[PDB]
């Protein structure tokens, strides 16, 4: 029972670099100049283009083995399209004054940068990734 | 001793067609080719004192990028040309493709 | 000489059943079945039928060695769903699908001239 | 046999046709290939003579070798080539094939890993499943020329609690090299548990490679 | 620099390079010789020596010190080797096997 | 020796097509490439069968016993 | 010295090796026929009486 | 008829080039395997060599004999020697052929499956007739005899699966394909410059819509629609290969459902 | 000396090869030498 | 800098940090005396040789 | 008098069973005859040297006063002491049943080689120049490519059969063609064995085109030219072929360099080197 | 060779003699076994040759 | 020449060779039906039992470590730390 992060993002660049199904998205933040995002995304499963905008909810709920449908009829906590699920290899950098935080979605990486996530975010594995539109 | 071109092989499409007349007829012979001073025998010792063309076409007085890069034909001094260079091989090696 | 008689591939020698049923220990409501003298022909079939079935949580099969004719099949089904019944069910599911094909074919075969 | 490592003790597994059969990774300790090499098998005859074999010369006990203070058996040939491929970010596994790969690893605990992509299609990373060959408690940090903690080039290597968090798994990691995952798993978790790792990794990756396929043609040799 | 010029080219699809990235059999010199230049042959760490008087084959002129003459294989193996290149390669090759037999025999006994 | 009965690779009955091929060659003065395609051998796997074949038997039936 | 040079090679067996990605790292696939040739002297023991008896 | 659906393109005595549609790749393969593998069939499986002064060795000859396809229309009406309660072979489980040939002419006496003669009572079931598909009634060229060389053989055709020996295989090739337009991206096309410009288009690109470059990768799109094509060797009429394929597969699962049943009781 | 050997007959070309084989009993005699070009097989 | 030595100390630490879920956020409960003396005390425990005499 | 056959060869990582110079051979191909070979071991035995009525007799021995015979069964020798053609011989069966009175029945005889087993091809009885009785037994055996048997392409790379799969399991091409022989790509870069590839490329065109493929050294033939010809034949010109995993039917993600290639079957076959002298 | 029967022999003259017509024949039959005299490589005679000599030597 | 229980300079830890050889020697006993010291909580195989005896510090053996001068230390398998 949780939701951790929330924000709509401003995709400055999308790097395909040597890959074919994967791109490295470097979105800025709507709102705070502090907040940045670097993210690997399966483009084939959810294209992302430069100058786009992504509602990026981290969240961490709704580990036992995993179930396909049945809960796809029910606990549809996915009011979003893209739904990765990653591990916190979070190097909370203590980078100068801001607080950078890291995620691995089976090798697809994510690195947020900010300050107010001390009591926002997990330092632990369980932490889904949601993107609507 | 050929007059028309330059230095050219003493063997001529003529001689060859005589050879092949004899093939099909199974009489112009290897021996013929030796007698009529077209082909010589050369030991390594004598080989010293000659200049040999690799392909007849190395006598001849853009390039395929697929093709290898073969050396220039800078000499009007050729005293011989190789029958075929793939004949530098023995038997076992003669079976190896490429 | 070491070469095992080729029949041993589709023919059960003594004491072997077609199916050995083992109750997977590692997880709840799961079973491991060993088909003797079958192979991928069946394995990959039953599995990808077993996999369609929604009250099946897990279906996988493997032939652990190319030498031997047999394969293992693991089915994890929902609580209160018996994997044997899921098998039965996915088995029927096939028999019916092939009936269709057998029909459809012999049908579309007759319409052909040659 | 110039090498303690070229006289190792193995568990027998009686099999059908002629020829001894070796695990591929036990290959270079023996400097053996399969283009006609014969090998000698010798049956220890007494019980202590048994004990000695399986307690000293047993192949797992030979992974980290004295000769260069590194592992001397790595992942090799197919399994290596395959593992790199399987590991790329672009490598993703449909549920249908995850379950097999999963089931292939005998040491699998039966928990289907929750896919690193749950969105449109439940879709596992190549890394995720390889990461089930790896046992828990295994970590590895290495950095290449331009690795970061965002390692652009999917460079370097980080594995945490037995989930490779990033890096293409190839010779550096999964080969016989010094810092590599075999060195680590051996020291960290025991020789036997490492030895079993070769099995898992091979089985998973090989299974993966078999349905992916790897070749090489003249086309590969044209500029 | 020829060999690098082909290693950089080859795509990350390239099956050859795909083995090279992973670690399994395949070094640079290999790509290098197959794809770009085979490179200079050599016997007793010298260019091919004048076996015939002042010339390496009876197909060159006397005192020819060019790469082609003295044993640079210009071609990749893909492109195929000229007869000279082929024979010079054969020369370098025979050097290899000859003292691959030496290294085996001396090493055999050192180790003992 | 003589024509393999079946193409190794797939098992097309190939050994019923050897004299007819020798005909497609001699009496109908066709080339092997065209001839083999006429016998139906369409996949190189079955072509290499006939086209590669060496009929040494016709040399064995030349010795006396 | 003839027996100091390793001549009377006993309980050993030699054959082509082939690789096999399905053996564990520390296995050696022994062909059945070679398995049937090489013995192990196992002492009959209540722990093993049946298995041994089954073999015999 | 709801489910798997055949859509024949060519049909001949030799071929069945069809299109399976609405099936799991699994099944489409599984049948593809059954056809290559496990359609039962009749084939010389024992040769008793009486006289052979021919240039070939017995087992050489013997081998080829086994490779000569035989009539397998009514093969269900024959039991595998192994289950048939006889002792070795009898008309219930076995057809018994003969090859007698003498190099009579000073010209080269050729020998053919035609010269094979059934010497057992067939009891009316179309079986064991040397399949002759050639245009001069000869069939497979078994041996060549010089004048004065004899060949006396007794063959025995028994019922077998290609799995037991690829001689009992009713299929020849089995063409098989899906996704001609690489839309499931099931392959990553190798290329020097252009994936598209280098790989020749399939047979079956015609039978399917080329994807639109604007589209998202259809992630949900599974593999159905499999353009097969069964070639028959002659021992069984093509149409029948495909059938018994679907048939023998049906029997297999049936052999299992019966095991899950008879798994209980006593 | 071993000048006479048993004729190889494994394979037609292997027999062929045998009859054209040469031996050099006992400075650098195993090295393929320039002057070998076209008299001895380099392979 | 890099020399073959026994005990990978980097790893052990990396295992500690995971075995205890150490957070790089709250202050550690170590004393300086804990570390400084602990390690000083540890060195006295790494024993290749055991002789009680001075030479050893 | 060719020595080898054109294998349909796939360069593929397949089941994992063709690593480090093994090969996955197509078992079905084997069945249909690919790489079978006759093997004629012919044994020779003579009669006595100078012994004053110390002859050696080619006849059936059945033990008298020395009993010195071998474990192989004589049940197969005729009453002239020679297996007659046709008779299947195996184990250590006696072939040339010979006997010698030494100063009544000390058996000296040639039994069949231990590991071997065949059928008799020709027994031949002769006379020398010293008039000695000669016997020559040719014993025929058909040798079927098994696991362990050694096969070399024509470019100094041998490799054994690792495993034989049946046609079902092999990875197949859209065309329903399937390889007789799967080699491993890791055998390639490090040998620099490009010929094998170019022959293979050519061998394909050749098969397709009926035209014998000139692979002579120093011709003006080219990977690029051979490519063009294959391409004209409607295959991708660099040899590759989309292939379908036999187990599943699913496409192989990668494409598999596919082609005929002349493979030689080399002697020293597995069964000759299984020698297991446990004592 | 000139002296052997096969030298003159026709193609059939060979099959009748049970001699493979393909046989090449640079070899002897000796107690039934076919012997090849491997070409023995020597140096030539009547050839002047200077050789430098190692620093230890007095020549 | 013998060295008193105090003043043992040798490893308190069992050496991989010692274990190899206890387990060996111990199994060679267990195999000839000599009596076992632990509960055979299933095991049939001698070595595996020998290892279980070592594990539960119940092997009744003393290892005699010889020093290169000839003197020796005695350790009881019980005393010897098995950590390999
Ligand atoms: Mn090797
Ligand atoms: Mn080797
Ligand atoms: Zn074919
Ligand atoms: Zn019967």
């Amino acid at each position: 029972s949780n939701t951790l992060f929330d924000d709509i993002f401003q995709v400055s660049e999308v790097d395909p670099g040597r890959y074919n199904k994967v791109c490295r998205i470097e979105a800025a933040s709507t709102t705070q100049d502090q907040c940045k995002l670097t993210l690997d995304i399966n483009v084939e499963l959810f294209p992302v283009a430069a100058q786009d905008s992504l509602t990026v909810t981290i969240a961490s709920s709704l580990t036992r083995s995993w179930r396909p449908p049945q809960a796809g009829d029910r606990s549809l906590a996915d009011d979003y399209d893209y739904v990765m699920y990653g591990t916190a290899y979070k190097f909370e950098e203590v980078s100068k004054d801001l607080i950078a935080v890291y995620y691995s979605f089976g090798g697809l990486l994510m690195r947020l940068e900010g300050n107010y996530r001390n009591l926002n975010n997990l330092k632990q594995e369980n932490a889904y990734l949601l993107i609507r539109r | 001793d050929e007059s028309l071109g330059h230095k050219e092989l003493k063997v001529r499409k003529g001689h060859i067609a005589k050879l092949m007349a004899t093939e099909y007829q199974d009489e112009y012979t290897w021996s013929s080719l030796l007698n009529e001073g077209l082909v010589e025998y050369i030991d390594a010792e004598e080989e010293e004192s000659i200049l040999i063309a690799m392909q007849p076409e190395d006598l001849e007085p853009d390039v395929d990028p697929a093709k290898r890069i073969r050396v220039s034909h800078h000499a009007t001094t050729f005293t011989h040309c190789e029958i075929h260079p793939s004949m530098i091989l023995g038997v076992a090696a003669s079976i190896i493709p490429f | 000489m070491n070469a095992p008689d080729r029949f041993e591939l589709f023919l059960l020698g003594e004491g072997e059943s077609k199916l050995k049923i083992d109750p997977d220990t590692k997880a709840p409501n799961a079973v491991v079945i060993t088909f003797e003298k079958e192979d991928h022909t069946l394995g990959n079939l039953i599995r990808a039928e077993l996999l369609n079935d929604r009250k099946v949580l897990f279906a996988a099969y493997k032939v652990e060695h190319p030498f031997f004719a047999r394969f293992k099949l693991r089915i994890q089904t929902t609580e209160g769903y018996d994997p044997k019944d899921a098998l039965k069910n996915a088995c029927n599911s096939i028999i019916n699908k092939l009936g269709a094909l057998k029909t459809n074919f012999e049908t579309e075969w007759n319409l052909q001239t040659l | 046999s110039l090498h303690k490592m070229s006289m190792m003790a193995h568990r027998v597994k009686v099999i059908p046709y002629s020829t001894f059969r070796l695990n591929l990774s036990v290959t270079s300790p023996y400097n053996a290939d399969f283009d006609g090499d014969e090998m000698n098998l010798h049956v220890p005859q007494s019980e202590e003579t048994r004990a000695e074999l399986s307690q000293l010369c047993a192949v797992p006990l030979q992974i980290v070798s004295p000769q260069s203070n590194k592992p001397c058996m790595g992942i090799v040939q197919d399994t290596l080539c395959g593992i790199r491929k399987l590991t790329l970010r672009d490598t993703f596994i449909e549920l249908d094939q995850v379950l097999n790969m999963l089931y292939w690893v005998p040491d699998w605990d039966g928990v289907i890993p929750t896919p690193a992509i749950i969105k449109p299609k439940p879709l596992w990373s190549g890394k995720q499943i390889l990461s089930v060959a790896i046992p828990n408690g295994i970590h590895l940090q290495r950095f290449d020329e331009g690795t970061t903690l965002l390692s652009p080039k999917d460079n370097g290597m980080l594995i945490i609690d037995g989930q490779i968090i990033f890096g293409v798994v190839e010779k550096k990691t999964v080969g016989s090299s010094n810092g590599g995952l075999i060195h680590v798993v051996t020291r960290e978790k025991g020789p036997q548990v490492c030895a079993k790792l070769f099995g898992n990794i091979q089985k998973v990756v090989n299974f993966w490679l078999l349905h992916n396929g790897f070749s090489t043609g003249i086309g590969d040799t044209i500029a | 620099k020829a060999g690098r010029l082909a290693e950089v080219n080859l795509k990350d699809l390239n099956n050859v390079k795909q083995m090279v990235m992973a670690g399994s059999k395949g070094s640079f010199i290999n790509i290098a010789q197959m794809s770009a230049c085979v490179g200079q042959q050599s016997v007793e760490g010298k260019r091919i020596a004048f076996g015939f008087v002042d010339r390496t084959l009876p197909h060159f002129s006397k005192d020819d010190y060019s790469p082609e003459s003295k044993g640079f294989v210009e071609n990749s193996y893909l492109r195929g080797l000229t007869p000279q290149e082929f024979f010079f390669h054969a020369m370098g090759g025979r050097e290899g096997l000859i003292d691959t037999a030496v290294k085996t025999a001396e090493t055999g006994y050192i180790q003992r | 020796m003589i024509v393999p009965v079946r193409c190794f690779s797939c098992g097309k009955v190939v050994g019923d097509k050897w004299e007819s091929y020798l005909n497609l060659l001699q009496e109908d003065e066709l080339d092997e490439g065209t001839a083999l395609s006429r016998l139906g051998l369409k996949r190189y796997c079955c072509r290499r069968m006939i086209l590669t074949h060496v009929d040494l038997i016709e040399k064995f039936l030349r010795y006396n016993p | 010295r003839g027996n100091l040079m390793g001549k009377r090679v006993d309980f050993s067996a030699r054959t082509v090796i082939s690789g096999d990605p399905n053996l564990e790292l520390d296995q050696v696939g022994v062909p059945k026929s070679i398995a049937k040739t090489l013995t192990y002297p196992e002492v009959v023991t209540p722990y093993n009486i049946d298995r041994l008896t089954q073999l015999v | 008829e709801e489910g798997p659906q055949v859509k024949i393109r060519e049909a001949s005595k030799d071929n069945v080039d069809f299109i399976l549609s609405n099936v799991d790749l699994a099944m489409a393969n599984s049948l593809r395997r059954v056809m290559i593998a496990e359609i039962p069939t009749l084939a010389i499986d024992s040769v008793e060599v009486e006289t052979n002064t021919t240039v070939l060795a017995d087992e050489f000859i013997a081998h080829r004999l086994g490779l000569i396809p035989l009539q397998s229309m009514d093969i269900e009406q024959l039991e595998y020697s192994r289950d048939c309660f006889c002792e070795d072979h009898c008309d219930k489980c076995s057809v018994v052929l003969t090859l007698q040939a003498f190099g009579e002419s000073e010209s080269t006496t050729n020998v053919y499956s035609k010269d094979l003669v059934i010497v057992s009572n067939l009891m009316g079931r179309n079986i064991g007739h040397p399949i002759i598909q050639d245009k001069e009634g000869n069939g497979v060229l078994i041996c060549k005899l010089r004048k004065g060389q004899e060949l006396k053989l007794t063959c025995v055709a028994k019922k077998g699966i290609a799995k037991e020996h690829a001689k009992w295989g009713p299929a020849a090739a089995i063409e098989f394909e899906y996704d001609p337009w690489n839309k499931l991206k099931h392959t990553d096309y190798w290329y020097e410059q252009d994936s598209a410009k280098e790989w020749p288009q399939s047979k079956n690109c015609e039978y399917e819509d080329p994807p639109n470059e604007g589209d998202p990768f259809d992630y949900k799109a599974q593999a159905d629609t499999f353009y097969m094509n069964v070639e028959s060797v002659g021992s069984i009429p093509v149409d029948q290969v495909v059938v018994r394929g679907i048939d023998t597969l049906q029997k297999k699962v049936a052999s299992i459902l019966l095991a899950l049943t008879q798994m209980d009781q006593d | 000396a071993g000048v006479s050997q048993v004729l190889n007959r494994y394979t037609y070309s292997s027999t062929l090869s045998h009859l054209r084989r040469t031996n050099t009993p006992i400075a650098k005699p195993r090295q393929l030498h320039n002057t070998h070009w076209g008299l001895v097989c380099p392979a | 800098a890099n020399w073959p030595l026994p005990v990978n100390i980097r790893r052990i630490i990396q295992n500690a940090q995971q075995t205890f879920h150490i957070d790089h956020t709250k202050p550690s409960d170590l004393t300086i005396k804990d570390i400084v003396l602990g390690v000083k005390d540890l060195q006295e425990n790494l024993l290749v040789l055991r002789g009680k005499n001075e030479i050893i | 008098l060719p020595a080898g056959q054109n294998a349909i060869v796939a360069i593929a990582c397949y089941s994992g069973y063709n690593q480090e110079d093994s090969m996955i051979m197509n078992q079905s191909s084997i069945d249909r005859g690919l790489f079978r070979s006759l093997f004629f071991r012919s044994y020779m035995d003579q009669e006595k040297k100078y012994g004053m009525s110390i002859t050696e007799t080619f006849e059936k021995p059945q033990r008298t006063n020395t009993l010195r015979m071998k474990h192989g069964t004589y049940d197969k020798l005729d009453d002239d002491g020679l297996i007659a053609p046709g008779v299947r011989v195996s184990g250590e069966d006696v072939i040339i049943g010979k006997t010698t009175p030494i100063s009544s029945k000390r058996d000296a005889s040639t039994p069949l080689r231990s590991t071997e087993n065949g059928i008799v091809d020709q027994v031949l009885v002769t006379t020398n120049q010293d008039g000695l009785k000669f016997v020559k037994v040719r014993v025929r055996t058909t040798k079927i490519p098994q696991i362990g048997d050694k096969f070399a392409s024509r470019h100094g790379q041998k490799g054994t059969i690792g495993i034989t799969y049946r046609r079902e399991d092999m990875p197949f091409t859209a065309e329903g063609i399937v390889p007789d022989l799967i080699i491993n790509p890791h055998a390639i870069p490090s040998r620099m064995t490009v010929a094998h590839l170019i022959e293979c490329l050519l061998s394909k065109v050749a098969a397709l085109s009926g035209n014998e493929g000139d692979a002579s050294p120093f011709t003006d033939i080219t990977v690029e030219g051979i490519s063009k010809l294959l391409r004209e034949h409607g295959y991708q010109s660099r040899g590759f072929e989309v292939m379908y995993n036999g187990h599943t039917g699913k496409k192989l993600m990668a494409q598999i360099f596919f082609g005929p290639t002349y493979y030689q079957r080399l002697r020293h076959m597995v069964d000759d080197k299984i020698h297991a002298r446990a004592r | 060779s000139k002296n052997c029967y096969l030298s003159e022999a026709t193609e059939s003259d060979l099959y009748k003699l049970k001699e493979c017509p393909f046989d090449m024949g640079g070899y002897f039959i000796i107690n039934g076994s076919e012997k090849v005299l491997i070409a023995q490589e020597r140096s030539a005679g009547n050839i002047v040759q200077v050789f430098k000599k190692a620093a230890p030597s007095p020549i | 020449k013998a060295i008193p229980k105090d003043q043992r300079a040798t490893t308190p830890y069992m050496t991989k060779y010692e274990r190899a050889r206890i387990l060996g020697t111990r199994a060679l006993q267990i195999s000839m039906n000599a009596p076992v010291f632990v509960d055979l909580e299933g095991e049939t195989d001698p070595l595996r039992i020998a290892m279980k005896e070592l594990a539960e510090k119940k092997i009744p053996l003393v290892i005699r470590r010889y020093l290169p001068d000839g003197s020796f230390e005695d350790w009881s398998v019980e005393e010897l730390i098995v950590d390999l």
